[PDB]
């Protein structure tokens, strides 16, 4: 997806050069989340609504996986996963387009 | 509303111990149970569920959720849940119809 691709380029835009810090962390991870947001909301809103959710992780390579299970209003609720990893942070995007 | 889904919570995961291969599996079954505890209350909303569980593996984590929303009618409920090995938590959101 051009959006999705787009949060991803946030993700990159926001995560460059850096690494999973815990005490830059809670400014930093309010950063990447407010950002996203703003992202969605920028030009490409049409009456609609995105709910978010991010996970930020340092590197230790055990087995991780993710899911979600909902209930939703099917034609207007969709969804999309995002999945990054760098030298030292691990991040991933759920992004969740409903009709407002 | 929430209380008697953390109630739910506790019954089903209560001091349990983590397994990879059926821990999406348990989450899926918290929806249905949820599903059914907003089946309960059945508001005429639209409603969006959803679950979280993760290792208690020692990296240090901060959690929530937003959007921009119709601000008296839109809303949001949740319950976090722990034990020696797991972390669990339950959202639920409102939004009118």
């Amino acid at each position: 997806h051009k959006v999705q691709a787009v949060l991803k380029q946030v993700l990159k835009e926001r995560i460059e050069k850096q690494k999973y810090d815990p005490v830059k962390g809670a400014q930093i991870s309010k950063q990447l989340a407010d950002d996203l947001r703003e992202k969605v909301k920028a030009l490409g809103y049409d009456r609609y609504k995105l709910v978010i959710q991010v996970t930020v992780g340092q590197k230790q390579g055990q087995a991780m996986r993710i899911i979600s299970r909902c209930l939703w209003d099917q034609t207007n609720d969709n969804f999309a996963s995002e999945y990054y990893e760098n030298e030292s942070m691990y991040c991933v995007c759920q992004v969740y387009g409903l009709y407002y | 509303v929430d209380t008697m889904v953390r109630e739910s919570i506790v019954a089903a995961i209560g001091d349990n111990q983590f397994a990879h291969n059926k821990i999406d599996s348990w989450s899926n079954n918290i929806v249905e149970g949820c599903l059914k505890r907003l089946a309960a209350m059945n508001k005429p909303f639209k409603y969006i569920v959803t679950t979280n569980l993760t290792q208690k593996a020692g990296a240090g984590l901060h959690a929530a959720s937003c959007a921009r929303w119709n601000e008296k009618t839109d809303g949001k409920l949740t319950v976090q849940w722990e034990n020696n090995t797991m972390i669990v938590l339950v959202s639920v959101y409102w939004l009118a119809v």
